[PDB]
């Protein structure tokens, strides 16, 4: 019934600060650590699966999501706000792009669409900003591999490597020492696992760690053969088994 | 205390009171006194009119709604215009669509329902007027009292406005007498003028001061002012 | 959607949002208009705070509403554009339905009506703008000068000023403008306009800008050198005492 | 930091909606009304305060009908109760329009429930200042319900609300134990008159008027019907007989 | 400096107090519920408290039949619980009509948790003070338990418990699944799975139950149903003979 | 295809003298070659000493009369029981008729 | 209702100022400085990135300098998210104008429109204003090279040289000191970098902290060309001026 | 804050009562009804001597038989007059007659309470009441010469004589004593001039005060400045005589 | 239909327009000016459906005049004719389309060149040395193909129109009551007072 909230809930304070955006960023700091690293032949996004109960099934809850065959997303902050953003980000990729051009949006443009949705949450009547920072990793033919961060304000930045959430300060330092412009993808996954260990207090294995890549095209993940131009998704979520292998020699 | 819970009608007080509705009730208590009373054949309204100066006219208190129904007002007149207009339309609808003279009881239920919607929704204020509705439908003479809370009571006699407690006590004592005044409209008006003067603490009732309305068995709703009311002074 | 009543009555009987819109006008740069026998002159001050402006492209305070009517303003610059546009649309609309350009009084009444409308509508604040509307009615050689304010009130003036230090310049015109015998020449009328702005603006050829409207759509803004010449003559009058 | 009771939809720190609790106070302030469920129907009764000799007897009817088989009675703000019934009347007509069959009582109860609950979800609406006792006879027997301002409702053997809810419930619970194999429609009507008189001790300074209605498979053909004349006098005399 | 606790906007700390205060509302009714998975069934148990002898016990229920396959147990006040029910029923029917197959348990949960997240972001809607537990035997995933809260959070479970005395039941179950190693009840028939759930509620809450103290809902292949007082009574005889 | 109009026959007459006027009409109502009614009044006293008749399609006639009668009623409510002069009634009827200029009343009307 | 939580974003102060516009301008005074200098043969746009990291990718980065048209470009000060919303409408506006008149939009017309949108959020709608200040650099066949500035109030002005964001007061005096009307573009490049270098809150002015652009007529082509300097190109021009 | 249309504990609407205080700050306006016609007079009150006084329009024609005088926030009156005129002309289109003065006033007052924030009942899109009171004077065949005072409360009184604005309390006391049933038009014109002269801060002349009347024969006329000057000259002589 | 003719010569655009207004069997007027001035250097003639014709012209005129006041600038004939096209292109797909055919005659002060544009009710624009709407074209197009040179003086251009008007008067069935002729050049728009017997 009658929505009487047609006015802004995020306004400027005498100091110039936008209260609700700042507080949203405070919620992101409390959130579990997630990171992203860009190698020469791929990108890796990683986070910890913080389970709410040992009776809960962590497989049913994905912190890493596929947005397009070539684009994936991870977050720090409020889970539910992320889930609904993922749904909208998947839809906008179709409505605002694929239905027009018959192909998937490049990483920068889908990021731009995601940011717009979050900027609206800053200015529209009767809403609060989203309480999440996103890391979006992806590939497109003309840009190659890219990695972006999207803040509650709707701002986005391109990163060689970065971390968000709890231990982001220490993790950004650890990445600065280890990142170079000549990293191969298997090297990048190695760093990703090492950086995430400093954050994780408890069990460190493929059941408590979520990890996905943007790499080579995967024809066996396509589901069909026949069209030569269709080569398969570059987004791949690593299995619990695949993570453990790199942890035995870590 | 009252500070916080009187901001709008939508808000309940800790004791269960709606202060905005109660303040609207206060406008009626400031309004000039009016009296209703009925027998089995006729129903009567007697109203005391108020002026601003001795250079001003006295504001009209009685409104006709249909040939068989009408009402008197105490409080905000613009609100009484809004409500009487509505009741006119409802009477109009009943005649055109069903070829049926709207029952006085149903008129009350409709006014009750219209007042209610103002008492529960944000933004809108309550109405600030009380009404005394007299009619003659298929089941004899009727008299109704309307309060802007929504409450509507069917009565033999009643009064609303300032000092109206005097007139109401008179009717409560004379109940057995005036109810038997059947087929003699004059002797029912005589009882109404005697009722209203029990609420006169200030002035004498004059020829341009007094207003009377009657409906009944063979009498369509008619208003009397000026030299018409002279014989009841 | 948004319909919150922003302009409302207060216990003492004032609309505070309208009262504060007047304060915005008092902050704006001074504007003055004087009418002669056969002309109207609008004078406006330019701010000196930043001396790096590009005058070619910077919006000027004197706007043409039609070919025969001009509008100057004091207050919030951004607000003035809204009022100007509406007035310019109504001007073309009036030529379309009536087959005749607007009278100065009509255009004033329309602008004043818009301003008033923004003082008793939900969800909107009053215009922080007062205007001077000047010109010549179609086929008429009698000069017209009008003023409007945020409340929506309007009236005609022989001479008027608005904005900062307008108390000072109004005081000047009250003891310098003769209604019996108005300024006879265009040159005589422009001199008085510059004289009044010299009371509130310190020596500035850059600072004072003048526009002269004559009968039958003859509007021309003055160059800096032309205005500078008026200043040069006026300042030599004082030293004679 | 307080002020949790100033706006409707707001949760207080302990998890409550204070504005609904304030509506409950308006109900407790009101006239007492009851419902008895019997072996083939339901009986409704209500107290009517006679403020003055001037109120015409039998004329200010409180108990209302939805459709032809449902009866409703309420304590608290009468206009609110009237508004709730206007909704119920629209709601039942809509149901009959689409499914042909008249609305089942459990179905109708939830229709009121969702509507009253809706008025606790927004700050732009006021909660309902009524408790509503209602029921009737459908495809599978009699049903009796009570609806609170929060939107909470349950099925009842006997229901009571308003001023004299304490006296009423105390007397209703004695009936459940004294009549374990059900009570007849005739009996319940007479017994309903007693409860109303006994709950009038709470408001004993004023004179009152009794109003009763019933819905029964065998006595009224499963339709809502008011109690009049000889049957009502019989119930009034029975209540007077058990007071001395 | 005050009003950030009345509507759903962030506090300086990054917290939504109205969501936190809605969680508090879920425990108002002082009722504990638990859900467990069998080999090919799913069972919900909820405490039935009828304190008033004027009530009709058959109408006192916090277990709802959402669709032919899906059932829902609610921890929270009934008007909010029934609100959530009516929506779930509507959403389940609309899904079947639009997509031609029955809405899965995990999908209905995600949907209801999305709606819960909206009230969490938009100011004119208050959160519902309820925790929803959905159960079924999905035609792809098998026996399922999914739980949604006023935060809009949802996850799958091996088993779960909800209410004031939740932790007793939670730890009790946790200890069993470390002992049994498998993540379900290794039993063929649902009747013996219902018995397990009642046994484990007794040992966790330290209280015996009668047929009127319990409420039971069972989900099997292509069917969800709630047990009558007598079905529970029969089930209560079985545990008395085992001890 | 549905035809919204029909023809009910009849005929009406109106003559005015010095201090009086008359309005007459047959009481027969017909459809095609059948007689619907032998006595169906078609001339009505509308109040304020105005007689009215609309002839042609009876359902449009009855509607018009009914709408004008209601117009008289509201005029009294709005203008302090002022008598509606015949010239005023005429202009008022013009607006009723022309208000349905694009779905006309198939009547010839006389007051 | 909601009256309790309304900031009233579009109201005057007793002084006659717009609260939100004022606070938005304060917000911008914290944003990285941007400078625009108009010369006789082109325009320069220089901007200072804020809070840079070594891991931040500059090649794919574009946060302060945006292309609106084939002939118009902007420098941004303030919320980047807010700016992109406006930048998109501006791009649409230029295209609408082109589709209507078959001519590129005159710079001032594009500026007036954006400035009109910003003014709207000031007078109606009860929403917060855009926390953005723009410098516009453009060219058309009427006024040639033009330089404009617009702030949250919707006010716009025309400049020969201007600065937005942090330290404008200090930046404007330095420009007023060194700017002359008959400036060559290569001289205007130096002035822009020198001014930034002096007003920087950082230790030194480096390539990874700068966005740089020019609008210049073809040194052989005869028509207008935009150039958004690449990191390596800025590193080159920063060694030239004498900052290294 | 507090709702716009909201009752006080005393039983009055805050906005309406505060609006009445704005009218008390307005310029004086006087109406006198006689059997030869109704007379309407206003104080111009120009804020500066540079103001062109005859551009102050506080007397307006509604129809040939109905005139209006305003007091208070006079910018608020424009849309009221526009409504009034349209009502009058519209009535003549439907009914081929002149609108009654009583019915015209009622139509103007119907607008007065149409303020709020998206309310129940009908549709009321206006943020505040009008900050202006009106004196409506005219003639019709039914009730003859009439003077109405229309308030932002939505209620209207008929007056034999009425003063509104800043000088209204002192003026109404004077009008109480002076008015009798058998006054001539010229006596009334001189009377309006006599009271305005008293309550004004400035000395009264043909520039800062305006006269108008409505008669059956010539309808509603606003007196030119040369005519009013002569009545001021005539009033000076009569006061000096006794 | 009405006669609507245009011809671009060396340094001017010449527009000739039919003077008659005929409805039914009566010639109601023989002195009708079937043109509007859009700006000091741009002139538009028009022909088509009875009402649409003047309403469209005056509507376009108000918009170009509004642009001039706002911008303190005059749109080039190319810009004006694109605005007109798009309004017609809009209107042809609306509920009731403007049935108006126009000619835009303008002198571009920036380019120092005369310009003529033919635009029909569908929104079909084209720039031409000479143009005609209606049946008129069936005679004048081939005549001008023969006689026209691109460097003709304004005096030569008027002679060339007289040759077109003589042909239309001889061969066309309708009495169009002669023409009103206007010149558009660098000095603005003027009317040739004597053409009827020049």
């Amino acid at each position: 019934m009658t929505d009487r909230y047609s006015f802004s809930l995020t306004t400027f304070s005498p100091s110039g600060k936008l209260g609700q955006i700042d507080y949203a960023l405070t919620a992101v700091k409390q959130g579990v650590t997630s990171l992203g690293i860009k190698a020469t032949n791929g990108v890796v996004i990683a986070t910890e699966k913080k389970s709410s109960s040992p009776l809960a099934m962590s497989e049913t809850l994905s912190k890493v999501s596929l947005l397009t065959p070539d684009i994936g997303a991870v977050y720090s902050g409020m889970g539910p706000d992320y889930r609904v953003l993922v749904d909208k980000s998947r839809k906008v990729a179709h409505t605002s792009y694929k239905r027009i051009y018959g192909e998937y949006p490049p990483t920068k443009l889908l990021v731009s669409e995601v940011a717009k949705i979050m900027q609206e949450a800053t200015q529209s009547g009767g809403v609060r900003p989203f309480g999440v920072s996103l890391l979006i990793a992806g590939h497109d033919e003309f840009n190659g591999f890219s990695l972006y961060q999207v803040d509650p304000s709707g701002s986005y930045f391109p990163w060689k490597a970065t971390a968000i959430g709890k231990g982001s300060v220490a993790a950004k330092t650890f990445l600065e020492k280890r990142w170079n412009d000549e990293l191969e993808l298997e090297d990048a996954i190695h760093i990703a696992l090492l950086t995430l260990k400093e954050s994780v207090e408890g069990e460190f294995n493929g059941d408590t760690i979520e990890l996905a890549i943007i790499g080579d095209e995967n024809p066996d993940l396509l589901g069909y053969t026949g069209i030569p131009t269709d080569k398969g998704p570059r987004f791949r979520k690593l299995t619990s088994q695949e993570i453990n292998d790199r942890l035995e020699a870590l | 205390f009252r500070n916080n819970y009187d901001g709008d009608t939508v808000t309940f007080s800790p004791t269960g009171r709606l202060f905005q509705v109660e303040y609207a009730l206060e406008a009626i208590k400031q309004g000039s006194v009016t009296v209703g009373l009925r027998s089995n054949t006729h129903a009567v309204l007697v109203a005391l009119k108020r002026n601003a100066d001795e250079l001003s006219s006295y504001q009209k208190k009685i409104i006709k709604c249909d040939e068989h129904m009408g009402l008197s007002l105490a409080g905000l007149a613009p609100d009484a215009r809004v409500l009487s207009n509505y009741l006119r339309q409802q009477c109009n609808y009943s005649s055109l669509v069903f070829n049926r003279k709207l029952a006085v009881e149903r008129a009350g239920h409709l006014l009750c329902d219209k007042a209610q919607k103002n008492t529960q929704s944000y933004g809108g204020r309550p109405y600030g007027v009380g009404l005394l509705i007299i009619g003659y439908d298929k089941s004899g003479a009727h008299l109704l009292e309307f309060q802007p809370s929504g409450n509507v009571t069917e009565l033999y006699g009643t009064a609303i406005g300032a000092r109206s407690q005097g007139a109401k006590t008179y009717l409560e004592r004379t109940l057995d007498t005036f109810i038997k005044i059947d087929g003699n409209p004059d002797e029912l008006i005589k009882a109404g003028v005697e009722a209203i003067s029990q609420s006169l603490r200030d002035e004498s009732l004059t020829v341009d001061n007094l207003s009377i309305a009657i409906v009944g068995k063979d009498t369509p709703f008619t208003i009397y002012d000026g030299e018409a009311v002279a014989k009841y002074i | 959607g948004y319909d919150r009543a922003l302009s409302i009555f207060s216990p003492d009987g004032h609309i505070f949002q309208v009262e504060y819109a007047l304060e915005a006008v008092k902050r704006g740069t001074c504007a003055v208009g004087v009418k002669g026998k056969n002309c109207v002159v609008l004078g406006c001050e330019r701010r000196s705070t930043l001396k790096l402006q590009d005058t070619r492209i910077t919006p000027s305070k004197v706007s043409k509403i039609d070919s025969h009517v001009v509008l100057s303003f004091s207050g919030l610059n951004a607000d003035s554009r809204i009022l100007i546009e509406k007035a310019r649309v109504e001007a073309q609309s009036h030529r379309l339905t009536l087959e005749d350009p607007v009278t100065v009084e009509y255009l004033t009444r329309y602008v004043a009506g818009v301003q008033q409308r923004y003082t008793q509508s939900g969800g909107v604040r009053p215009f922080g703008v007062s205007t001077l509307i000047a010109g010549f009615d179609p086929r008429d050689d009698e000069p017209k000068l009008y003023q409007t304010e945020p409340s929506g009130i309007y009236s005609s003036w022989s001479a008027q000023t608005i904005g900062r230090n307008s108390k000072t310049v109004r005081e000047f015109l009250e003891k310098n403008y003769d209604r019996k015998e108005p300024p006879a020449t265009v040159e005589e009328c422009v001199k008085l306009t510059v004289r009044s702005l010299l009371e509130v603006v310190q020596t500035g050829a850059k600072n004072i800008e003048i526009t002269v409207v004559k009968p039958d759509s003859d509007i021309v803004a003055l160059s800096s050198e032309e205005i500078n010449q008026y200043v040069t003559q006026i300042e030599q009058e004082k030293q004679e005492q | 930091g307080t002020g949790y009771d100033l706006s409707n939809s707001v949760f207080s720190p302990d998890g409550r909606n204070f504005q609904v609790e304030y509506a409950v106070k308006a109900v407790e302030n009101g006239t007492t009304s009851i419902g008895i469920k019997c072996n083939d129907g339901v009986v409704f009764a209500v107290e009517k305060l006679i403020t003055s000799k001037l109120l015409v007897p039998q004329k200010n009817v409180k108990i209302q009908v939805v459709d032809r088989h449902i009866g409703c009675v309420y304590s608290g703000l009468i206009p609110d109760g009237r508004h709730l019934v206007n909704r119920g009347r629209e709601e039942a007509a809509s149901f009959k329009k689409l499914y042909k069959t008249p609305i089942p009582i459990p179905a109708f109860a939830d229709r009121l429930g969702q509507y009253v609950q809706a008025h606790t979800l927004y700050n732009s609406v006021r909660p309902f200042g009524v408790s509503t006792i209602f029921g009737g006879v459908d495809k599978n027997g009699a049903h009796l319900y009570m609806l609170e301002p929060s939107g909470s409702y349950w099925g009842y053997k006997g229901a009571a609300t308003g001023k004299g809810r304490q006296s009423a419930k105390a007397e209703l619970e004695k009936l459940v134990d004294h009549h374990p194999e059900g009570l007849s429609a005739r009996e319940a009507v007479k017994q309903a008159a007693k409860i109303i008189y006994l709950a009038h001790e709470d408001n004993k300074e004023k004179d009152f008027e009794l109003e009763i209605s019933w819905c029964s498979l065998s006595e009224t053909n499963g339709l809502h019907k008011f109690v009049k004349g000889d049957l009502l006098q019989e119930a009034i005399d029975f209540a007077q007989k058990e007071i001395n | 400096a005050g009003y950030d606790r009345h509507i759903t906007i962030f506090s300086p700390e990054g917290r939504l107090y109205q969501v936190e205060y809605a969680f508090k509302a879920t425990n108002q009714t002082n009722i504990n519920s638990l859900a467990v998975r069998g080999k090919d069934c799913t069972v919900v148990i909820s405490q039935k408290k009828v304190p008033d002898k004027l009530l009709d016990p058959t109408t006192v229920s916090y277990i709802f039949c959402i669709s032919r396959t899906i059932g829902m147990v609610v921890n929270g006040p009934i008007p909010d619980a029934r609100n959530a029910a009516l929506r779930a029923k509507a959403e389940a029917a609309e899904f079947r009509y639009k997509y031609g197959y029955d809405m899965p348990c995990d999908v209905l949960a995600k949907r209801m948790a999305n709606l819960s997240q909206i009230y969490t972001q938009r100011a004119y809607m208050r959160p519902l003070g309820v925790i929803l537990t959905f159960v079924s035997v999905d035609e792809e995933l098998g026996p399922s338990i999914y739980k949604t809260d006023p935060a809009g959070y949802y996850v799958g479970y091996k088993a779960t418990a909800t209410g004031p005395k939740q932790q007793e039941i939670t730890t009790n179950l946790e200890n069993h699944f470390k002992k049994s190693k498998i993540d379900h009840i290794n039993e063929e028939s649902w009747e013996k799975v219902v018995e397990f759930a009642i046994t484990h509620m007794i040992d966790a809450l330290g209280t015996e139950f009668s047929k009127n103290d319990l409420e039971v809902g069972v989900a099997t292949k292509d069917k969800f149903f709630t047990l009558s007082a007598e079905n529970i009574e029969e089930r209560l005889v079985a545990i008395a003979e085992q001890d | 295809q549905f035809n919204p109009y029909g023809d009910n026959g009849g005929t009406i007459l109106g003559i005015a003298g010095e201090d009086f006027a008359v309005l007459a009409g047959d009481t027969r109502n017909i459809t095609d070659y059948s007689i619907n009614s032998r006595y169906e009044p078609k001339v009505f006293d509308c109040g304020d000493n105005i007689v009215m008749s609309a002839n042609g399609f009876a359902a449009d006639g009855d509607a018009l009369v009914k709408r004008f009668k209601n117009s008289v009623k509201w005029y009294h409510f709005d203008h302090n029981d002022k008598k509606l002069s015949i010239n005023s009634a005429a202009r008022n009827i013009q607006h009723l008729l022309y208000g349905k200029r694009f779905f006309p009343y198939y009547v010839h009307t006389i007051i | 209702g909601s009256r309790r939580y309304d900031s009233r974003t579009t109201i005057f102060s007793p002084e006659g100022r717009l609260y939100q516009v004022e606070y938005a301008l304060e917000s911008i005074s914290h944003a990285g400085t941007a400078i625009g200098i108009m010369a006789s043969d082109g325009i320069v746009l220089a901007a200072e990135r804020k809070v840079t990291s070594t891991l931040l990718e500059q090649d794919t980065s574009t946060e302060k300098l945006y292309k609106l048209n084939d002939k118009i470009a902007v420098a941004v000060a303030g919320l980047t998210a807010d700016a992109e919303i406006l930048i998109n409408t501006a791009r649409i506006h230029a295209q609408n104008y082109l589709k209507t008149y078959n001519e590129d939009i005159p710079v001032e017309i594009l500026v007036r429109r954006l400035s009109d949108i910003k003014q709207g959020y000031t007078q109606h709608g009860g929403l917060r204003p855009f926390g953005v200040s723009f410098i516009y650099a453009g060219y058309d066949d009427r006024y040639g090279y033009q330089l404009y500035t617009s702030n949250p109030s919707g006010n716009y002005t025309g400049w020969k040289a201007i600065s937005v964001g942090a330290n404008t007061s200090a930046a404007q005096t330095l420009l007023q000191m060194d700017y002359k009307d008959d400036m060559k573009v290569d001289d205007a490049i130096e002035l822009a970098l020198k001014t930034l270098s002096k007003t920087t809150d950082s230790s030194a002015l480096t390539y990874d902290r700068l966005e740089f652009a020019t609008i210049r007529k073809g040194a052989n082509d005869g028509e207008v060309y935009q150039k958004i300097f690449k990191p390596q190109e800025i590193k080159d021009i920063l060694v030239k001026t004498g900052i290294t | 804050d507090r709702g716009v249309s909201t009752f006080s504990p005393e039983g009055r609407l805050f906005q309406v009562e505060y609006s009445l205080e704005a009218i008390k700050l307005g310029s004086t306006a006087i109406g006198i009804a006689t059997k030869e016609g109704v007379v309407l007079g206003v104080e111009k009150r120009a804020t500066s001597p540079l103001l062109e006084s005859d551009s102050i329009e506080k007397i307006v024609e509604i129809d040939r038989h109905i005139g209006c005088a305003m007091s208070g926030l006079t910018a608020d009156a424009r849309s009221m007059i526009e409504h009034a005129r349209t009502a009058a002309v519209t009535h003549n289109l439907y009914y081929d007659e002149d609108i009654n003065v009583e019915s015209l006033t009622q139509s103007v007052c119907d607008l007065a309470l149409r303020f709020g924030e998206g309310a129940s009942g009908e549709e009321r899109l206006m943020s505040r009441p009008f900050g202006v009171a009106l004196l409506i004077a005219g003639h019709d065949a039914d009730d003859g010469y009439q003077l109405f005072h229309a308030e932002p409360s939505g209620t209207f009184y008929r007056y034999n004589a009425k003063a509104i604005g800043s000088g209204s309390e002192g003026a109404q006391a004077e009008l109480l004593n002076e008015w009798h049933s058998s006054l001539t038009l010229k006596e009334a014109e001189l009377l309006v001039l006599k009271i305005l002269k008293q309550v004004m801060e400035e000395k009264l002349d043909e520039n800062n005060a305006q006269l108008s009347c409505i008669t059956k024969q010539d309808g509603f006329k606003i007196y030119d400045n040369e005519k009013t000057a002569e009545l001021i000259k005539e009033l000076k002589e009569k006061e000096a005589a006794e | 239909m009405d006669i609507i003719l245009g011809i671009r010569v060396q340094d001017s655009v010449i527009l000739a327009s039919s003077k008659a207004v005929t409805r039914g069997i009566s010639v109601l007027k023989d002195s009708d000016d079937k043109t509007r001035q859009l700006s000091p250097h741009t002139l538009m003639s028009f022909a088509g459906e009875a009402g649409d014709t003047v309403q469209f012209a005056e509507y376009i005129q108000a918009n170009i005049q509004l642009y001039s006041i706002r911008e303190d600038y005059e749109l080039s004939p190319q810009a004006v004719s694109s605005f007109v096209r798009q309004e017609l292109a809009k209107s042809i797909r609306s509920r009731r389309p403007y049935q108006v055919n126009v000619l835009i005659g303008g002198y571009d002060k920036k380019k120092n060149k005369p310009e003529l544009y033919q635009i029909d009710y569908l929104g079909t624009k084209v720039e031409l040395p000479y143009g005609a709407h209606g049946y008129s074209g069936f005679y004048t197009f081939s005549l001008l193909d023969h006689h026209y040179r691109p460097d003709m003086t304004t005096e030569e251009g008027l002679d060339l129109l007289k040759l077109c008007v003589q042909e239309l008067e001889k061969r066309m069935p309708m009495d169009f009551k002669g023409v009103i002729v206007k010149i558009v050049d660098k000095d603005g728009i003027r009317q040739v007072d004597d053409f009827q017997a020049q």
